[PDB]
């Protein structure tokens, strides 16, 4: 499948929308530090078995 | 490759951290050690330190 | 034991082939709903320990 | 106790040459002391002095500090550098927000600031802007605090304002109000003995602090620090912190971490529910009797609680230990 | 708002005359200022008969 740029990134908290918009890209003028997200992106991969 | 991409230009401002390679104009190489308060550097008859 | 084996056998851990509500309900007389009752009770127990909580992420 | 002779120092003529430069002479001084106090005071003055300095600036229509503005010859960073040297002197506060509106052709100084009744501006002639077109207009809410010793924005990564808007620009802070500090011993013509000196302390400040409260605050810090040089009990630390959480550490976090609606968040803030340690042990019986909390709000809570693994309205009569 | 006090204090007497004293909690330059001050006090401004 294709990889989409979204804000629905799994296993995230309020730090997500804190810097990122409704889309998944941080606002122009936002202050970031080591670890934060700049572009929300997810890649498809099922299986895994667990 | 495939699909859309996002570039994020973020600008940072670095101060003279202890270890930066700084030199003169006559092959005067040098690397800064410590930082040192103004309170304990060589001064003269006036308040002017170095 | 009637809760550890229940949790272990259902989600199939340390025994390879995992079984279902029936294959576990048959080996413990009372079928289906009864075993699911216990299965949910064991999950109830894990709501204070922090070990598996942090292991989550 | 009965030993020693010794003398005492006392302030003479504090010659105020200008609003910045100052000279505080100390005449009643011996030989050894007049040279010893010279360094103690010089360091505490060239460091451990109070003062004020800009920390935050929010400018309309300007997000980050790298942008510009129409009608402004200077760019935003430069205007942030000019506000660095704001000679401010606040009366009896720890934080003030001076507003600064100014429109039309011409240079915008520290005068175009809203003259507050508490803020005392040393040099209103100070440069900050330079509007160009007559249709150009600016307005910036400035923030000034009281502290000590440098401490830039780089120190506070995000330990202030959990949200802090896009428009808020952090500026560094040069707290100490003493530019240079010098001193000469010199033989004192004390109309008394013969072998005494007069510690002359040539001084240069910014005008945001007077030589009176300056040398006193300075010597006061030396005294307070010498205070421990008296007795020597050699007090150690007990240490030995407890390494055994009786409950899940998550119960320590506030309900903000639940990430729920504003209506439900305000309700929890009104029912005196701060930590999740109280929401986890509150029944639906008590949640229905809560002002402005209907079916949608209650479903929100159980869904944001269950997902974290926790339940709703459990019991744990161990709340809270144990500092 | 103000300043801090030195808390951890150690004193080892390598006899009755020779000794070492260490005070850890001190701000910038204070250790040296108090050093020069107390040094300049102990090397002349002290009483004693000879």
């Amino acid at each position: 499948g294709p990889e989409e740029i979204t804000a629905d990134i799994p296993n995230v908290g309020e730090a997500a929308l804190s810097k990122l918009d409704e889309s998944g890209i941080v606002y122009i003028g936002a202050e970031v530090t080591g670890g934060d997200i700049l572009v929300g992106k997810v890649t498809p991969k099922g299986e895994t078995q667990l | 490759g495939v699909l859309k991409i996002v570039k994020v230009y973020l600008a940072v401002k670095r101060r003279i951290q202890p270890g930066d390679k700084m030199a003169g104009r006559h092959g005067n190489k040098g690397v800064i050690s410590k930082i040192n308060p103004i309170e304990d550097m060589p001064y003269d008859e006036n308040g002017t330190p170095v | 034991a009637r809760e550890a084996k229940v949790l272990r056998m259902r989600f199939g851990i340390d025994m390879n082939t995992d079984y279902t509500l029936e294959e576990v309900g048959k080996q413990f007389d009372v079928t289906r709903e009864r075993i699911r009752q216990i299965e949910a009770k064991a999950l109830r127990k894990l709501r204070h320990p922090s070990r598996s909580e942090v292991l989550r992420s | 106790g009965s030993v020693t002779e010794f003398l005492k120092p006392r302030l003479v003529d504090i010659e105020q040459v200008s609003s910045t430069h100052a000279k505080v002479t100390l005449e009643p001084l011996e030989r050894g002391f007049g040279h010893t106090l010279g360094n103690a005071l010089r360091r505490i003055l060239l460091s451990s002095m109070p003062g004020c300095a800009v920390t935050e600036v929010e400018i309309d229509g300007v997000l980050h500090e790298y942008s510009t503005k129409e009608g402004v010859q200077e760019d935003i960073l430069e205007i942030l550098l000019n506000l660095k040297g704001l000679a401010v002197r606040v009366q009896g506060k720890d934080e003030v927000i001076l507003t600064l509106n100014k429109s039309g052709i011409g240079p915008v100084t520290a005068a175009d600031i809203t003259h507050d009744g508490d803020v005392e501006i040393v040099k209103p002639q100070h440069v900050i802007c330079h509007l160009t077109d007559e249709n150009a207009s600016i307005s910036m809410r400035i923030k000034v605090q009281r502290g000590r010793g440098y401490v830039p924005a780089s120190t506070r990564i995000h330990s202030e304002e959990d949200e802090r808007p896009i428009g808020r620009l952090l500026v560094d802070a040069c707290y100490s109000p003493v530019e240079r500090i010098a001193y000469n011993v010199e033989a004192a013509r004390v109309e008394q003995r013969t072998d005494l000196d007069k510690l002359v302390i040539e001084m240069e400040t910014n005008g945001t602090i007077d030589p009176e409260e300056a040398i006193r605050r300075a010597a006061t810090i030396l005294a307070e620090q010498l205070e421990a040089f008296v007795d020597l009990r050699d007090v150690r630390q007990p240490e030995v912190k407890e390494e055994k959480p009786e409950f899940d550490p998550i119960l320590l976090r506030p309900v903000d971490d639940l990430e729920l609606t504003v209506r439900s968040a305000n309700c929890l803030k009104a029912e005196a529910i701060h930590y999740i340690g109280d929401l986890v042990q509150r029944t639906e019986v008590e949640l229905l009797k809560t002002p402005n909390l209907g079916k949608k709000s209650l479903t929100e809570i159980k869904d944001v609680l269950a997902s974290r693994g926790l339940s709703l309205g459990m019991r744990l009569e161990n709340w809270p230990p144990a500092s």
